[PDB]
RNA sequence: AUAUUGGCGAGAGACCGAUAGCGAACAAGUACAGUGAUGGAAAGAUGAAAAGAACUUUGAAAAGAGAGUGAAAAAGUACGUGAAAUUGUUGAAAGGGAAGGGCAUUUGAUCAGACA
RNA sequence: GUCGAAUUUGGGUAUAGGGGCGAAAGACUAAUCGAACCAUCUAGUAGCUGGUUCCUGCCGAAGUUUCCCUCAGGAUAGCAG
RNA sequence: CGUGGAGGUCAGUGACGAAGCCUAGACCGUAAGGUCGGGUCGAACGGCCUCUAGUGCAGAUCUUGGUGGUAGUAGCAAAUAUUCAAAUGAGAACUUUGAAGACUGAAGUGGGGAAAGGUUCCACGUCAACAGCAGUUGGACGUGGGUUAGUCGAUCCUAAGAGAUGGGGAAGCUCCGUUUCAAAGGCCUGAUUUUAUGCAGGCCACCAUCGAAAGGGAAUCCGGUUAAGAUUCCGGAACCUGGAUAUGGAUUCUUCACGGUAACGUAACUGAAUGUGGAGACGUCGGCGCGAGCCCUGGGAGGAGUUAUCUUUUCUUCUUAACAGCUUAUCACCCCGGAAUUGGUUUAUCCGGAGAUGGGGUCUUAUGGCUGGAAGAGGCCAGCACCUUUGCUGGCUCCGGUGCGCUUGUGACGGCCCGUGAAAAUCCACAGGAAGGAAUAGUUUUCAUGCCAGGUCGUACUGAUAACCGCAGCAGGUCUCCAAGGUGAACAGCCUCUAGUUGAUAGAAUAAUGUAGAUAAGGGAAGUCGGCAAAAUAGAUCCGUAACUUCGGGAUAAGGAUUGGCUCUAAGGGUCGGGUACGAUCAACUUAGAACUGGUACGGACAAGGGGAAUCUGACUGUCUAAUUAAAACAUAGCAUUGCGAUGGUCAGAAAGUGAUGUUGACGCAAU
RNA sequence: CUAUCUAGCGAAACCACAGCCAAGGGAACGGGCUUGGCAGAAUCAGCGGGGAAAGAAGACCCUGUUGAGCUUGACUCUAGU
RNA sequence: AAACUUUCAACAACGGAUCUCUUGGUUCUCGCAUCGAUGAAGAACGCAGCGAAAUGCGAUACGUAAUGUGAAUUGCAGAAUUCCGUGAAUCAUCGAAUCUUUGAACGCACAUUGCGCCCCUUGGUAUUCCAGGGGGCAUGCCUGUUUGAGCGUCAU
């Protein structure tokens, strides 16, 4: 059992989950940023037809 | 069509890992790679890509036995044992 | 594939073991300015190029 | 404009000619000490069709005179040949369908085929499938022959060049029609590609020097020059004469 | 792996990527002063390689791993 | 004596101060895109010290309300100050097919000082 | 529409930019083709279009002459400070 | 006037709060802007004289970042469909089990794989995010576990082709060329008492190397087993290659076996150089013969279903692997014999004095039969026990039939072609007669047996309406294998069995306009650019078929009639006492005919041609503008013209001891 | 089956400020200006008159001392022969 | 009258401007000359008691040996005089070593963890076969050595 890896080495069980939850939501805040900035110049095609007349 | 019906049929890789700077580029059916060009002796640079020297000249790896030189210099390539 | 070669399964390798999240005890040195494994690959996500 | 299609062909490159199928290079035998004083016997063992050629081919073996082993040549096999007929080879052999003689040897009147120029390139003259030479008179002064070819020129060679005696092999190939675009393309599947031939003045002006226009013609004189570069020589090249002869 | 060790006489270790079946046959022959009856190999997908050794019918395999302490 | 926008070691500035200065003050030629040559970012600041909120109670839990630490959580890891667009509650007022503005005064609110 | 064949198709391999390949449409050549993509010379050039950041004071125009491959532009004289 | 920095000065302001920011609070200035109060806040910043500039924004379809109105709006509507109870849970349209209902329907929504992905596989935790509703579930998050090879693939060999050396080009990176204008090697024993080695006596003169997880190829099968692995593990049973290698048998005192007229036979049964031969080794189509698996099916031995009535009933298990022994055939061949009154014979017309028919044999062993493998396995039942590990004991596992069936393997043949439909590695055999050898001896390791070893890398899973590519969990795209029953010509369509799924936001209402599907009185193209769209006809059997024609067609021309159900009759086969008029007999589904019968209905759903008369145009089949043009354009066969006899024609290269056509030769190549 | 109503989820094009007309004048076809007609919160489903609605620095035409594809006895050359 | 719409202020929200910072850039000056067949630059995969990356390193793998300093490292665990000491440390220095698979890359090859060959030795009845170990095997060129070739050529 390496669940017993994490308790002489720092972390508790406790700790483990609000740190997690933190950083999963440090990754959330991130991926927010990547989809806001992005979302502008990712329509920008190149070579568009245009199947009109 | 020649969009989204014509992105199916690529399922068959015509670059793969070149075996000196270890990046997708080493062309199986040339039989050389594309960012050095790995059957020759020297690399393949250019000046027009100046960028392009940046990612690989020296300097950008672990240097080995050349970080040392400056060191071995200032003391002139002595050897022999050490002190007391 | 399945029938692979052996220096794509020395790649496949190195990535299962960079498939970790950071280590928990990393967040409590004194100067520790990492907070997450910011290049963590995922397979739905991102393919790599072998 | 573009290069033309007939500029794209002396790169090869797809313009090679299909040889999976092909038995070999059909030759003569080396000219040595036996062919040139007497003769060496060789017998056919069999008679078979290489892929991309009308007239079939002849396997005879001779035996090694120099060595104990046998040496198999392959002939361009001319008409009343067959298996287990035996092929006399040299100065000093007899005159059948079959045997290969020194054009001295044979007298004027005869035809044969498969002749050699030069006294040893191994036979390049008369080898399609029902086409052979005539012999209209020997020299034996300056040591000369002259013959006429199957293009109807007379051409003088020298008297020591070979060549087998008798029509080539295939006969009339070309007196049946295709009939089907089907059939002439298996044809050309064995030969090189070549064959669906698109008209120039369907083309547009990069394409071809023909290509271009309202209408569908050629514009200027389809008789080009002899000087003229590579990439203008489209359409008879020198045509002294040209349209229908009588009519 | 304790399957392998208390049903057959199947000893599994990780051996180092470039031994080849007869450098294992002969490290378990040096190392525990046994007989093994046939290696067999896979490379493991953490990059590793697993050899099964498999002990010989009057040597045991329980006997073998409770000398070097693995129980 | 001369050249030196690379290498190594030094010193300096009427230079830039995180949309600036090198593309990069930070795990930056990094993540990521392309078959490929190549393209290539964003991203700095709790406090002097983590003293990073023990305990109580409501909730299934996140959390909330107390309590506690602190010079200060109007600094609580979404952390210096925290502007505007835009938004919520409260307070004032106005409103017949726009709103806003200019001159003049009534009314309400509000501010005022030489003599005060 | 064709459906046993000038058939359909996998994998291998060949031909690469004024070049390839084309049963010929200037078609196709990685959503790019009457000349691909990438980097560089390159901040290419523009007599052409848009923009051009604080206040107050005083003076205040011109669309006309002549020459110009000159006519959506300049030089020169004019008016102006 | 304002701003970022610089020199000077105010011994300027400041933790007792500098800068900033906020403030329908105050004041000054025409204005740019300056000053003050309050709130906030926490470490630096101003005045004045001068210096300096990356110094003042409302705009540039400005640049980067941020946010709105639209707006709780458009919408979340293809792929037939979901419902009830219970359990878990804070929480259930959505998770799990059970009960229903259904669908894909054997070219599957099934079981596997090649690419490609890379841990998605599997278990235990867990729901912040993701799963465009939900979530207790998950291809998600967190931690771990998991892929076993002498036989399976790679590795090995060659294909189209890549490519070094020698050389020759090139200022040069490099280019040509692949046996090339080369001094390009190894190897048998005589040598074998030095085995150093010398003459040996010749030698593949081809002479790198790479190129296929679909071609070529030494050898493995069955049963069990895991949360997740199997031709890999365990158990049994085999085979191959590389070795050593001793017995038994064989052969030999004529040293290198006998038998048969012969085709040939066997447990063995010396054979170097060198030479030759075979195997590897090959197209496609059509019918016919045979085999295997499946399908259908009778009896018996079991188990479950139905039962008010009926049903010796409906469903289901009854299986045999690689390998080894003995045997088994079309084809081919040998012998005896001598054929016109021509015989033999196939579905298909070929064979015979170059020796048929006939009689007797020989061989290949695909394939099938028996036996070993192996009933001990597996399958189905019945019984009695229980720890979890686990069982334990009895039975039974049988005998047939059938065929234009289906798939597939193959045999002998036939058709086609201006198309005759790969190459090496490897393996054996023959010709040859070098060399060696017997009496306790050799040859034997191609005869039987015995002993050892078989490395390296891949192996899980998906293979797609969720694991690949398409910005994604995208109706698109992506190579292939096995394949049940009924209807029917059929792998059509429709319905079901094995197996899989029941996923796609749902609830209520049934306005308009939509989209998808329908129907219509009377008229029947009056609509419209135009019969666009829809309808009609359709399967089968029998009858009947024109102009025109290149005599093949046109042609399913046009046009007409019948079709269900039930009871029947006749015809078409095989085996047997009587064919050198007949009899019981097993066993096919096929056509024709007739009565009787019904709301005159019958290819009853499904499936399934509209036809004719002429003109223009291209002969046809075929190809093209991927994503607005499928055509009368391109192609074609046919015809004709021109160039060229190789010291050459057309073309390529920067060049060359360079190349395409050319592994070519006028019946050819090239250009039209 | 949508639309419609509800629970959950929830975008975009576009937007100077915005939104009742008649005539007048005007850059010669006003939502605003001028003179009249008038005019009552908040709104729901439709609808296609208008917003010279949105889409893209007109693809036609002209101008440029701006290009490119192609042609020939244009001018200047050039591989080849 | 409310709701709603608009304006302003307060507090809250969104959002990250401003202000004050700065182990980073930038430009200028000054000093030195130091990569590689003794295997470089670059690459791939590895290595820590708990590491994913960065930094460090190579199966002796966040290092070893040596010298210097003289008591730490620290997120946690652990280790304690090791503390008047041949001695702590993620210290500095650095002269001794190691340096996997590669790469000019060098036995041949390389989309292969593919295939050889020589030598010393070890093991399996073993000069021949299989296997473990150790050391070799690229090309051009120069100088020397050794062995040859050539009626090229000179005496015998
Ligand atoms: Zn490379």
């Amino acid at each position: 059992t390496a669940a017993d890896r994490r308790m002489v080495s720092g972390v508790t069980e406790k700790q483990y989950k609000k740190g997690m939850k933190k950083m999963q939501q440090l990754e959330k805040n991130a991926i927010n940023t990547q989809i806001r900035r992005e979302i502008k110049r990712v329509n920008f095609q190149t070579h568009y037809r245009d199947e009109l007349l | 069509g020649k969009g989204t019906p014509s992105f199916g049929k690529r399922h068959n890789k015509s670059h793969t890992l070149c075996n000196r700077c270890g990046r997708r580029s080493f062309h199986v059916q040339k039989k050389t790679c594309s960012s050095c060009g790995y059957p020759a002796a020297k690399t393949r640079s250019y000046n027009w890509g100046a960028k392009a020297k940046r990612r690989h000249t020296t300097g950008t790896g672990r240097m080995r036995y050349l970080k040392h030189v400056s060191r071995r210099f200032k003391n002139g390539f002595q050897t022999g044992s050490a002190s007391k | 594939a399945a029938q692979k070669s052996f220096r794509i399964k020395q790649k496949m390798a190195k990535a299962k073991k960079q498939n970790r999240p950071l280590p928990q005890w990393i967040r409590l040195r004194t100067n520790n300015t990492i907070r997450y494994n910011a290049k963590r690959r995922n397979w739905r996500r991102t393919k790599m190029n072998i | 404009g573009r290069v033309i299609r007939n500029q794209r062909k002396g790169a090869g490159s797809i313009f090679t000619s299909h040889t999976r199928l092909r038995q070999g290079a059909a030759k003569l035998r080396t000219l040595d000490y036996a062919e040139r004083h007497g003769y060496i016997r060789g017998i056919v063992k069999q008679i078979v069709h290489d892929s991309g050629r009308g007239a079939p081919l002849a396997k005879v073996v001779f035996r090694d005179p120099y060595k104990y082993r046998l040496r198999e040549e392959i002939f361009i096999a001319n008409e009343g040949v067959h298996t287990g007929q035996f092929i006399y080879a040299g100065k000093k052999a007899s005159l059948n369908v079959g045997n290969v003689l020194p054009l001295g040897s044979v007298p004027e009147g005869t035809i044969v085929s498969n002749v050699e120029e030069k006294p040893g390139d191994r036979g390049a003259l008369a080898r399609a499938s029902g086409n052979y030479v005539i012999i209209i008179g020997h020299n034996p002064d300056e040591n000369k022959t002259r013959v006429r070819l199957p293009s109807g020129a007379k051409k003088v060679i020298s008297s020591d060049a070979r060549g087998v005696i008798g029509v080539i092999a295939g006969g009339g190939r070309v007196d049946k029609p295709l009939l089907k675009a089907g059939r002439a393309f298996h044809k050309y599947r064995l030969k090189r590609n070549s064959w669906p031939k698109t008209r120039g003045v369907a083309m547009n002006p990069v394409d071809h020097p023909h290509g271009g226009g309202n209408h569908q013609h050629i514009g200027k004189a389809s008789t080009i020059s002899r000087g003229a570069v590579s990439g203008q020589k489209a359409g008879l090249i020198a045509a002294r004469r040209t349209g229908l002869l009588r009519g | 792996a304790m399957k392998k060790v208390e049903d057959g006489n199947i000893l599994v270790f990780q051996v180092s990527m470039k031994a080849n079946k007869y450098q294992i046959k002969k490290a378990v022959k040096e190392l525990y002063e046994v007989d093994v009856l046939k290696v067999n190999t896979l490379v493991r997908p953490n990059g590793t390689k697993k050899a099964y050794v498999r002990l010989t019918a009057d040597y045991d395999a329980l006997d073998i791993a409770n000398r070097i302490g693995y129980i």
